[PDB]
This record gives structure tokens, C-alpha cells and sequence, in this order.
């Protein structure tokens, strides 16, 4: 039993953000959902929640702008935040209280993985992918709306030795990141070392091989 | 509202530590919990209702508190305990509930020296017309480590960025990625590329190079 | 409920259902809404061992179980300190709701009796609930709320009946002064009705006389049902419910 | 139904529930309304031994079992003469209603396929019913109608799968040409779904491909569900249902 | 066994008990010792799905189950290739023991019939086992071996009886020529007797006519028990048991 | 019995089995032979309601239940007048046999303690019986007599443990001075051991300290088993057993 | 459910070795036991076993000298080997076949931990214990009948960092062994680092502390 | 009777390997299994009945065989796979059953230098009148390492023993214990004690010493 968020990743100022939390198997009939926010470099801040009774509760700031709702026909919970500013850029989580309380933070037992949302005027652009031939790697470059980018190897079957690094702001205002695996010299050619990349807002997927 | 203290600590493997959280009101009816957050992960609940240990949590952790003052204690820190920790509390029903500021815990370990690799600018890191070259310092401790980029023996400055991994639950060292930027045509001028590496546990400077042809 | 019919849809607006977590939120016990934030029930439904409040919810007056569930969370459980088993006595508990209920025509509180009311035989009293309908068998899958009118007995006549066909010496009190007796071989509470209200109409007003507590099986000969006498515990109730 | 969700209120207007007399009129089998006076179901739900028609009723499309019952009487039962057990085949039966149904938006017939249709893999098919939700456990007490989309298998690939982990010789046909296979380890019919319709959408039109017949337990590995192939029996159906 | 008494302690030295692993080694099926290394039983006790031999043991002739267990390991299971369900037929299996049995007065083999024997009505036949004693209820906790004498029926008269009170057309053969019928409303095998021997005394010699296979419930009117006819499978048995 | 082994065949010659009539004479309760004509047991096995003596028999020391039954008739049942439920106390009863028993090596009486013996912690004590072996599951079908050695607790430390995790106020006495506590999370009596003897070896002599009475489930944490303290009732026993 | 051997550790020539295998909870009523031997530096060799039927089977060499038996009253299996030579020195194991076969090695699913038996003329002698003050350790010395010796730390609570080494033959024909734990310099004094030793044939138990 | 081949192999982490076992008779009815044995542990069953994988075994392992010839295959060797492996087979019922000779598998890993400690002869290692001094080479690879004992700069010979750990499932390096023996009185003569440590990957002889006062 697990929670999955969904959301746009990148948004323009004055839009309204919509998020949904979905319950995967069985149902939260007797349960509460709360929404939590984490701006970059801050701690955790609470937005609001809905109780098992369908009563709703909002924080000191959220009552101005937030609506929370439930739809049993879809097994879904929804959040809407109106009139977004740049300062609304954060990771957003949905979590369950097993007691059904709509305004409690002391016993959040189950969490989703979270959706990052960036608010900006810019356009998204997908990346290029330099191979780093012989340790070897796969370097992903010049993308924007950094937060939802992901990289993987041998279509996920290379579970092992993949270090990956925090993104950096290119002087162009874009982002670049590197992915690296240590390889034994006998494994050169002898292992596939495929790299797999996608950037979901820029609709982009690419693949490559590394070899000497 | 709450204040959590200290903001950070660093301690040995095996060491004995505690974290304190205090508030201007007492919690309503034992409604205080403790959460652990790790390198790009959702928080995990460790303790709820002041002192009940969540299942699957190893009995390293316990906590309790005098209704207005609360402690979380770790009996013997592992490197797996590298995380931020937050208190959360509730002071009525519907109203005042908040998180704390969160405490960052670093685990001290025996020194290790940076194993260095370098990767030649090739394919798209010239085929894009931009050029980029990478010097990689794997698995070192402490974070006292430094790099100097050199091209044709000339020292380079600016035109570069560095980034570092978090500390892993088992490696417990960390890696640094150093990058230099160039044009493709200016890579095609110069011929010698080097990075000079330094880290407190070394005899000396260290060097690694490659040469364009 | 042994005997009686489906309850009319307006008739008992204070009736409560207690639900336990499992493959579904299953009915296990009755209760009554006595204040917008408080439910009165039996102690043996919730104790004497401590319960995790994650596993409990309250359902207000349905006509049919499960069809239109809206499950309320519970903030606190308060069991009378003297309780350990129902035959010893003190079988009374309070639930505090997390949120107050909006009082309505369809949802309204019952009134508690004044401490002077004794409820003599001939008092017109009813008991309601979702329990078993015969000694061995479940309420069938529509699950309607049922009612039955039950005769009150005096405590001394009831204690004498419990000594018939028993080895217990006549000097030993089985039925205590914190208890009340009602019902007969045709008309009784049964399993799953425990914790529910016994109500009598006095001078036009409905009063809760009792809580369904214990007995020697449903509608057995010479074994009337035993109820916790509500007047005996009014002072303990008023330490928590703000009156 | 293993996998899938509660069905939408409008989506499957032909679904039928069969009820047997007991302490209540209990759901035991599915069916489909194919004509205003005729229900199509499985033979093993009603035979091979003869049943007293006093003990049977039909319920039309509910959303939740038991909450809105209107029980139709049955005039006649017609079981295919070749049936004795479901693994041998001919697992098909017809019920004639005493009264005709008033066709409506909320209650409408399904269409039977033309005899030339074969339903190859990739056909988008659903199965619906009120059966068990996991191998061992009942549908919970709200009792919603559930649906799941299931993949079709070719008969030869299905017969080969039934020989894996069995002593039966590969020359012996387990899956017969009057049968059809669908489902997998995540998505299946289960106990209580028997007799219900398997329907596929072909050129915009819903057609009933199959009747839920038998299998080696719910969602087991290498054991797809077996359905009676409706095209095989069209001539027998049209000796009774007036077309 | 419905009817009949506890068996005398010398009388049936070939009777076998099959045990499955669990909280204890529990009796589930009968058998007969036909050679010092081979047990004959039914196929539906062990198939059609393949079984781990770790979970099975053989017990030789006790008077009372579980009292004096000595559990033999099994080296090999051989199920007839045509079997899939008992009503289709070929319901016959062989177990090879890991170790040979020391033949004795208390443990001795049964003799198989010559292929020409037909067993007409009036043949004096018995069936033995540790099954249920009435349709719904277990053998009580001393667990004695029981015996009953049963009348043989001719196959055509038996097939006709199975058509009474059924929808199945009279042209469809229910009872097949690899089968045999015995018993009546007072005298039958029941659940847990399956796989056990039916033996008839011919010219002073005990011969195994049958294996307990299937039927429509214990001792029901017009539903005699169905046995696998042993003479039909002699050639298949002699491909493995060295004669 | 949770933990411990099968009992050696000489070791506990006073152990008794109580049998109730049904489909067979089934074990329901323990006891001990204290005089050639008298069995000591628990009151809740036979009361508080009066029993027809036609339905009861006594079995003396078997090694395995049911395999060697010789069932003794009972002339009289004497339940202590104060008993109504086991948590209130006085859970003690006497059975008078119709016929005296021939005392033997294999069948001999236990000795009752002198009233001054208190049984402090460290006393070496055993409990024996044919009860359940884990919280949910039966003794398996060979039905051996089991024994386990159990630690004694002082009454005040035991009453304190029963208040952990309970709502009951610390001023309410749960464990009474007519009671005794023994056992732990590995070593306990369970369902079907009730009425059996707890015996301690004092100065070379076996004395019966207790009768298995009640507890909060088998081997649960902080819930030791409760026994009726035999020294408390010696004067009542000696009004009937002639000493 | 697990198996435990028991045996003498050290034995004199021409004695008869007795081993028992005990079943800890539940019972092997339907099960077989086999006995396996591993001489130092060899592989595995099979001695014999008993089937679920109580039939016994012995190897090509064992029939001369071995007896195997079962006692349900104790839940025990036993092995006896007569007229022992020095070449009978080995680790001995009991193992279960879940099919109940008395002469099978292909499916030995459950094993005991094993007991080691040394046949010699000598006398056992217990050890001394050098501390190893600052890495720190506990060095155990001058013992004989090497094979059953064991060492532990903080009465077993120091589960961690304890390396331990193969014994060596002292020129005296006795054995010595070292036990070592690495420690951070802050942990000196600050952690207990107790050493716990025993040698069961020499009836010996000793304890010590390490500190600078 | 059986012969198993090869007697030993050594291979990379991640590498693909197989082991073969052959016999002069075919196995009776798929009665062949494979066992793993580790550093001072009972064997564990991995494969039985030619090819059925035992539960809890990671799907790295599989095997099969043509009735008289049988293979065990490991798809990607971990250092956790450091063990001896044996085939076992049965050729009838009661009679011919035996183990194979067993194959020893070493896992090759990236080099590491020996971390060296030395310890003074003290307490029992003088109070016994014998003296003993220890030089410890932790966590090195490969096994090409050597020690020279020196006292008052004089090279020592004989009078010493060395012993080594097995390779661990996670450390995957190993430690060596070097010892020198003396009398208490002859320890009380000399004053300088040293061990000089050699290993194929090192800067130099790593000279570590201590001095008596």
C-alpha cells in the first residue's frame, strides 16, 4: 500500500497548481491525508489536510489560497494552490495519518515519494549526453527545469556502482549533471554499460553506449 | 511554535548523542513525533506519541520528554544514521501544529585519500562545439580536499564548477566531480591537460594528466 | 435484538456504531451520543487492556450498516477505574470525538436521567442495536437497525431468578446495585448489542436508563439481561462531560 | 474479481445476480440478460441435478447487493443436454423469466456474437461480477459490482500451459474447442463470478464472448480461466430464444 | 465407511494409509499393497498437479490411526497419462516405495484379478478404510479401521440410475466401461476412503475388483459409488510392477 | 501445555481426564485424584449452572487419550457455594465417584499441603495436562500427556504485572489472596488444562499447590497464569473428604 | 527448528566415540538423519544414516565399526565409532533429509553447527591471555586440543570489529591465537572492550580488560 | 564415484563462471545437488534434484546436467560467493552415494595496502616469563605481502609464525598476524623493536617500530 503524487514539474507565474495523490491498492476510507511542502534549503512546512470525516483544515497562510478535496470514484486526493509566486517552488508530499485526524503531524506513518514543482517564466529544454570514456561515465548537460531529471543504466539492470551528482547551474542558467560507474579493465567491452536518460517535462528520452 | 537544538552536530562512529526540542506550549496529549530524512528521500517516522518506537526501527533510538521539553537519543551512531532529524508536535485539535527546524548529523570516519580519474573531451563534449573535461576524486575523507586545473602547465581560474555526493550509509566517504569548460576550437589549440589534486591525508600534492595526441 | 422489528428512520437519532479495522471497518459494539463531542458505551468493548486509537472509528445513525459510511476519528478513551470484568461491575466507558458533531433533526443527543429516578417495573423501555437476531445466528446482510420493547424487573426478583438452577449459594449477590435487569424469553439484547442504550419514556421525555452489559446467553429461561445502571455513575460522567 | 475496481453506475446494464433461499436470499451465481424474458448462465450453477424453482430468484443490475432487492420469479430452467461436469464441456444454461423486463437505459440486453467471430488475442475484453476478491476471502460487506479487463489467449497456447507442472500426457486435450481462455496472475474471475458474462468491444459494439466456467484456482501461475465459448452454442440458444 | 463395523485385526493385511505433512502426519487417502515395493491408489489423491515427495509418507496396516506410526518414504509417483479428472476416467496411480516391505502374516499383498473376470451381481465384495462415517461427520478420535459389504451393480443399470433426477440426456454416458458401481443408501464408501481397495472373494481367493474413485455424496438415493475397474488397467500396471 | 515434553509413563499417577458426551466421550477438563473416591477440579468446568450427571465420566491416568478408555461414573458434584465466576474466586469443585478406585503403582493419590505452606518463589513446580500446545491450535491426534516446569511469582508482583497496559486503577486488586501465580512467556498452561493440578516437590514429597483456573491468554507477555490456592480451601474440602 | 551435536572434543586412542544429535523443537518422526565427516584438509565424507522407517545404512568403510540409533524419548540420534585411530580426527555433522531417505546426500536441507573431535595421547591444558594495548586486542596462548576453543568480547555484546585468526602450532606443540578489534582513539577508556575466553575441555574460563 | 573439475578458479567481481562434475554412472533419478561451504561453517544446500533452486538463494545460481554430466553456473560472482562448492550424487537406493572433491573460488579485487599496527610485549606476555611481540597487517590485497622482523636493527630469522584471515563477504580484503617470540629476560636486554612491512602495492617498506623506554 503506497502513495503516488502527480504534477506538472514546471509552471508559469499566476497559474494554478494542481496536484493529485493516488492510493494504489485498497482504500483510505477511514484515513486522513495531509500535504507537506519543502522549499529548497528550508525545513518542512505544513499546508493542510483532510480528515476521515471529510473535514478540512488549513495552515495560517494556506487558508488564503488552498483547496483540498477527495474523490472516491478515482481513489484520489487533490490539492489546488492559486496565484502562484516563484516562492511556491518546492517539493510537495502527500502523507497519511492512520488515526484519521485532519490536523496532525505527530504520526505521519506513510508518505509518497514527492513531486518537485518549479515556477518560472522560462522554456524547458532537453539535454545532450556526453559519454565519458575511460571509472567511466555518462554526462547529461544543458537542460532546464532541473528538478524532475533522472538517469539510469542498462535500462535499470546496472543497479550497481552508479554514483550521481547534484546538478550545477551553468553560466547560461541551464543545468548539467554527471553519472559515473567504476569498471574493471577486464569488463571493458565485456560488459554492456548502457546509459539511459529522460527528462519528462522536455518530453526527452535518449540512450548511448560508453566504450574506449 | 517550537525551537530545536542544536542545529548541527558531528560525532564518532559508536558515539552517544541526543537532540532536544522545546516549545512555548505543552503538547496536547503526547502528540510529539520524530522523523528521519535522508539523501533525497521522503521522511520516515521513527518515534510517535512521545516514546513509541515505530516497527522495523532498530532499537538504537529512543525518546521521551517532560510535556514541554523532549529528547531524542541515539545510543551508538552508525554511518547509516547520517540524516536530518525533525521534531513535530501538535498543541490542540485543528489549530497549532508545526515542525521543528531540523538537526543535521555528520558521522566522522577514518581518513581516505581521493582516487583520481580523468576523462578526455570526446564525442558530444566536442561535437556540441562546447568542450568539457572532468577530473574525478572518488571516495575521500574529510571534505578538506582541493583541485587546481592546469592546461599547458598554465594555472587556470574561473571557468569551472565543482559538486559533491552525500555520505552513503556504507561507503561513508564521498566523491567530488571537477569540471573545466572550453570551446571545441580552443581545446584544439592547447595540447596538455592536467588536474592537480590535494587532500589533507596525503604525503604531497598529486597529479594526473592526459595529452591531446 | 431478539424480537421486534426494523426501527423507523427518525426514531432513535442518538444510536452509535463502533467499528474495528480489518478487511473492512466492521461493527463490533454499540453506543449513544450524549453530548456533541461524547459517546457513552460499555467498558468491556474497549478494555481493560489499552487499545490503539488507530484501530477504532465511530459511525453515527445509519438505517443500514456499511451502505453510507462516514467514519469519525476518536481522540480519547476513558474507562472507569474500577472496571476489570463485567460481572464485577463498573462496566462504563466514554469516548471523546476529535471533532464535534453538528446537531440536527437526524442526529440529536439522548438525555441522562436525574439521580432520583429508579425506573420501577411497568416503565415503558426499549433497547436498539445491530446485534444477533437468534442465539446462534447473525443479522442478515441488509443489516437494519432493530428495536424491541422490554419489561423491567426489580433487582431482588432478578437475583433470585439467577439462583434457580445454579450451585451458587443464595447469600451470594450475583446482581449488584450498580446493575439493572430487563427482558424475557422472547425479548432481549444479544451479541453485538453490548454498549447500546436502554431508554425509557418518562413524562414525555426519553431518558437513557441503561447500557447493555452482560447475560447468560440470549433469551434463555430465568436469565434476564443485565444492564449498567446509568444513575449510579452520573458523578463520574460529569468529571469529563462539561454539562 | 481479482484486480480492477468498482464498476461505474451505467456501465454494465445486462449483469444479473442469482439468489438462493436460506436465512436470506443469498447471491450464489452470475448471469446476463440476453432477451427481455431470458437470462444466459452456466450449467453447473443449476445442474446437473434438478432444482425446485421455489428456491431460486433473479436480481437485475444493482450497484450494491441486497440494499435495493426486487426479486424476479423464474418460470423454467433449460440446461444443455450434453452437460454433466464443466471440464467435459457444454456448461451452458437458460432461465426463462415468468414476467418480461421493461427495457430501459438502466436495464438493457447484451448482444450475442455472429458465429464467424473468433476473438483473437488483443481483443479488449472485460469480466464483471460479485465474486471473491482474493483466493481465500469474500467480497466485503458493501458488496460493490467489480470489473476487470482480461487478456485473451489462443486455445493451443492455453492447453500447453495447463500441461506445465502436471502428470497429464501432452496428447490429452484439457482445453476443448467449445472453450476459451483469458486472464493472468493479476487479473481473473474467482468463486462467485461463475455464470457471468465475458464481453469484448468489437467495432464499437459490446459482444458477449464467454461465460465464466472453471479453472484451477484464482490467478494461479500458468492457470488461465476457462470460459464457455458462446459462438459454439448459438444454434442451441436459438431453439428457445425467439430471435 | 457408511454402515459396517470395526474390522478384525487379522482381516485386511494389505490396507494402506497415505499421510500428508502438516502440524502432524495426517491421513488423507487410502491404498493397497500389491507388491512388496508397490502401492496401488487413486490418481486424484496425488494428481494431476505434481507433488513434492518430501510431503508424503506411507503407513502400513494399523488397527488405529496415529497410535503406532512407522512412516515409510516414497521414491516415485506414477500417474496414468490419460488422467485429468475422475469423472473422465483413468483414475489410477502407483507409488514405488524407497525400501521393500518384509512380507508377514500381519502384512501381505492382495492378488489382482485375471483380465477375464467381470464381477457380476451377487459377488460378495467388501470395502475398507478410515473415511467419514456419515455424510457430514468425521471418524471419531479412536480412529478404527472399518469394513462394509457392498452389492455390485451392472454398469447399464447404474448409468440409468444416474440419469434419474438429472437434466443430462439419456444418450450421454455418465458411467464408463473403465468404471464399476457398488453400494446403496445404507452401505457405502465416503470421504477419506478414496484410493482404497474393493475386494471380492472368488473361489476362496481375495481379488481386488476396484479402487474407490468418485460419487455424488455418501449413500444418497439412486447414486451408487463409482470405482475404477482394475481389470481395465492390468497392461499399464505390468509396465512397472515386475510380475 | 506451552513448552515442555511428553510425560514419562510413571511420573504423574494422579492425573484425571473429564469427558463430556457427544459423538464420542470428549476430553474437556483436567482433575486430580485426592482420595480413592474423590477428584478435585475447578468449579468453572462444571458450574455455576447445574449439570446432568448422565453427561459426565471420569478417565484415570492414560498415556494417550481415547486409546484405552475405561470410563468411571460420577455419583455427586459439589461446587463451592461462593463461586460464580473465576475472576471473583472460589473456583474449586469436588467429584465423588460412584465406585472406589483400587490404588496401585500406576494409580495413586496426590498429597494436599499443610495449611502453613506458602510456596515462595524458587519452589520447583510442574503443571500437567492435555490442553492446547500454542495459543490457537489443538494437541495433535496421538494426544500425549504433557508436562512443564513453571516459576512461581509472589502475589503482589503478579498483581502489579496485571496492571501494566491496562486501564484498571492500581488500587483495584485483580489477583486475590485465594489465588496463586505461575508461568511466563515460554512456559504455561493453556485451554483444556483448566482444573488440572499444580504440584511442587517439598522435602522429597509431591504436594498439590494449585488448580489451573484462569488467565489472559496462553503465554502472553506480563500475563502469568492464575491458580486457585489449595491451602485456602482445606477446611471446606475436609467437610466432605473423610481424612 | 535446528540440530545440535554433542561430543567430547578430545579422546584417547582405542576409546569409543559417542556423539548425539538433538532436535530442539518439534520432532523428526517422519525424517531421516545422516552423519557426515570432514577430516582436516579433506573434503566431505559420508558415514551413514537412519531412515524414517528406522532402517540403517552404512558406507563402504563404516560397516566395520559404526552403529547409529534413535531414541524418541529424548528426541535424540546417536553415533558410536569403535576402536578409534588418530585418523578419525575430524569435524562431525548431523543433517536431515526431508524426504526420509536413509542413504541420500543430494537434498540435505538442514545441518547442525558441528562438533570437532581430536584423538590424541596428550593432556589438555587451558590458556593464558595477553592483553594487547594500543587497534587493540586479546591474545590467547599455550592451549592444547585446539579445535573447540572460542573467544568473545564484552560478554558477546561487542559483536563488531572482532577479527580472529587461525591457530598456530607453538614449537611446544601447543596452540596460540589472537583476537583484535580496531578502536577510535576517543573510544579509549570511553568504551569497555572486555575480552571473554573459554576452553571447554580444559574447563577454563577467563576474562580481562584492555586499556592503555 | 565422481570427479569434479576444476579444483580451483579465480575470477573478477561480476564475472561469469561454471563448475563441472562428472561420474562413471548416471544418477539414479535426478539425485544430484550442490552445496556451498564458507569460512568455518556448515555446508548450505543451494541446488537439489539437478536444477531446483533452494528458497532464499539469490537467483545468481542455476544448474543442470545431461544425466551423467552436470554443471553449476554463477551468472555474476560477488565477493560473498567466496566459498568451496561440492557436488553430491546418488546412484542407487542404499548403495553408491558420494560427494565430489570440492572447488575453491577466490574473488579478485582492486589492490589495497596493509595498515600496520605494532604492540608492546606487556602483562601476560611478560608475566608468563615468555615474551611475544605482534605486528598486524590489516586489510590488504593481494596476498603478496611480507614482513621483516628487526631488533636493535639486527635482522631476525626463525623464532616466528604468521597467520591470515579468510576473505570476508564485505571487507573482501584480509588481515595477517605476525609474531616474534622471546624470553622476558632477553626482551629486557634489547631496546629497539621493529617490523618492516612489504606489499606489492606500496610506496616503500613501511617501517614501524617501538622502543623499550
Amino acid at each position: 500500500v503506497q502513495l503516488v503524487e502527480s504534477g506538472p514539474g514546471c509552471v508559469k507565474p499566476s497559474e494554478t497548481l494542481s496536484l493529485t495523490c493516488t492510493v494504489s491498492r485498497f482504500s483510505l476510507i477511514g484515513y486522513a491525508i495531509t500535504w507537506i511542502r519543502q522549499p529548497p534549503g528550508k525545513g518542512l512546512e505544513w499546508i493542510g489536510g483532510i480528515s476521515s470525516a471529510a473535514t478540512t483544515f488549513y495552515s495560517s497562510w494556506a487558508k488564503s489560497r488552498v483547496t483540498i478535496s477527495v474523490d472516491t470514484s478515482k481513489n484520489q486526493f487533490s490539492l489546488k494552490l492559486s496565484s502562484v509566486t516563484a516562492a511556491d517552488t518546492a517539493v510537495y508530499y502527500c502523507a497519511r495519518d492512520p488515526r484519521g485526524y485532519g490536523a496532525a503531524l505527530d504520526r505521519l506513518d506513510l508518505w509518497g515519494q514527492g513531486t518537485c514543482v518549479t515556477v518560472s517564466s522560462f522554456s524547458t529544454k532537453g539535454p545532450s549526453v556526453c559519454p565519458l570514456a575511460p571509472c567511466l561515465g555518462c554526462l547529461v548537460k544543458d537542460y532546464f527545469c532541473e528538478c524532475p531529471v533522472t538517469v539510469s543504466w542498462n535500462s535499470g539492470a546496472l543497479t550497481s556502482g552508479v554514483h550521481t551528482f547534484p546538478a550545477v547551474l551553468q553560466s547560461s542558467g541551464l543545468y548539467s549533471l554527471s553519472s559515473v560507474v567504476t569498471v574493471p579493465s577486464s569488463s571493458l567491452g565485456t560488459q554492456t554499460y548502457i546509459c539511459n536518460v529522460n527528462h519528462k517535462p522536455s518530453n526527452t528520452k535518449v540512450d548511448k553506449k560508453v566504450e574506449p | 511554535q517550537m525551537t530545536q537544538s542544536p542545529s548541527s552536530l558531528s560525532a564518532s562512529v559508536g558515539d552517544r548523542v541526543t537532540i532536544t526540542c522545546q516549545s512555548i506550549k505543552s503538547v496536547y496529549n503526547n502528540r510529539l513525533g520524530w522523523y528521519q530524512q535522508k539523501c533525497g528521500k521522503a521522511p520516515k517516522l521513527l518515534i510517535y506519541e512521545t516514546s513509541i518506537l515505530t516497527s522495523g526501527v532498530p532499537s538504537r533510538f529512543s525518546g521521551s520528554g517532560s510535556g514541554t521539553d523532549f529528547t531524542l537519543t541515539i545510543s551508538s551512531l552508525q554511518c547509516e544514521d547520517f540524516a536530518t532529524y525533525y521534531c513535530a508536535g501538535g498543541f490542540d485539535r485543528s489549530g497549532d501544529t508545526t515542525f521543528g527546524q531540523g538537526t543535521k548529523v555528520e558521522i566522522k570516519r577514518t581518513v581516505a585519500a581521493p582516487s583520481v580519474c580523468i576523462f578526455p573531451p570526446s564525442d558530444e563534449c566536442l561535437k556540441s562545439g562546447t568542450a568539457s573535461v572532468v577530473c574525478l576524486l572518488n571516495n575521500f575523507y574529510p571534505r578538506e580536499a582541493k583541485v587546481q586545473w592546469k592546461v599547458d602547465n598554465a594555472l587556470q581560474s574561473g571557468n569551472s564548477q565543482e559538486s559533491v555526493t552525500c555520505q552513503d550509509s556504507k561507503d561513508c566517504t564521498y566523491s567530488l566531480s571537477s569540471t573545466l569548460t572550453l570551446s571545441k576550437a580552443d581545446y584544439e589549440k592547447h595540447k596538455v591537460y592536467a588536474c592537480e589534486v590535494t587532500h589533507q591525508g596525503l604525503s604531497s600534492p598529486v597529479t594526473k594528466s592526459f595529452n591531446r595526441g | 435484538i431478539v424480537g421486534g422489528q426494523e426501527a423507523p428512520r427518525s426514531k432513535w437519532p442518538w444510536q452509535v456504531s463502533l467499528r474495528v479495522h480489518g478487511p473492512y471497518w466492521m461493527h463490533f459494539c454499540g453506543g449513544s451520543l450524549i453530548h456533541p463531542q461524547w459517546v457513552l458505551t460499555a467498558a468491556h468493548c474497549v478494555g481493560p487492556d489499552v487499545k490503539d486509537l488507530a484501530a477504532l472509528r465511530v459511525q453515527l445513525r445509519e438505517q443500514h450498516l456499511y451502505y453510507q459510511d462516514q467514519l469519525l476519528p476518536v481522540s480519547r478513551i476513558i474507562v472507569h477505574p474500577q472496571f476489570y470484568t463485567a460481572q464485577i461491575g463498573a462496566d462504563i466507558a466514554l469516548l471523546e470525538l476529535e471533532e464535534p458533531v453538528n446537531v440536527s433533526s437526524h442526529v440529536h443527543t439522548v438525555t441522562l436521567p436525574p439521580a432520583s429516578e429508579t425506573f420501577p417495573p411497568g416503565m415503558p423501555c426499549w433497547v436498539t442495536g445491530w446485534g444477533d437476531v437468534d442465539n446462534d445466528e447473525r443479522l442478515p446482510p441488509p443489516f437494519p437497525l432493530k428495536q424491541v420493547k422490554v419489561p423491567i424487573m426489580e433487582n431482588h426478583i432478578c437475583d433470585a431468578k439467577y439462583h434457580l438452577g445454579a450451585y451458587t449459594g443464595d447469600d451470594v449477590r450475583i446482581v449488584r446495585d450498580d446493575m439493572l435487569c430487563a427482558g424475557n424469553t422472547r425479548r432481549d439484547s444479544c451479541q453485538g448489542d453490548s454498549g447500546g442504550p436502554l431508554v425509557c419514556k418518562v413524562n414525555g421525555t426519553w431518558l437513557q436508563a441503561g447500557v447493555v452489559s452482560w447475560g447468560e446467553g440470549c433469551a434463555q429461561p430465568n436469565r434476564p439481561g443485565i444492564y449498567t445502571r446509568v444513575t449510579y455513575y452520573l458523578d463520574w460522567i460529569h468529571h469529563y462531560v462539561p454539562k
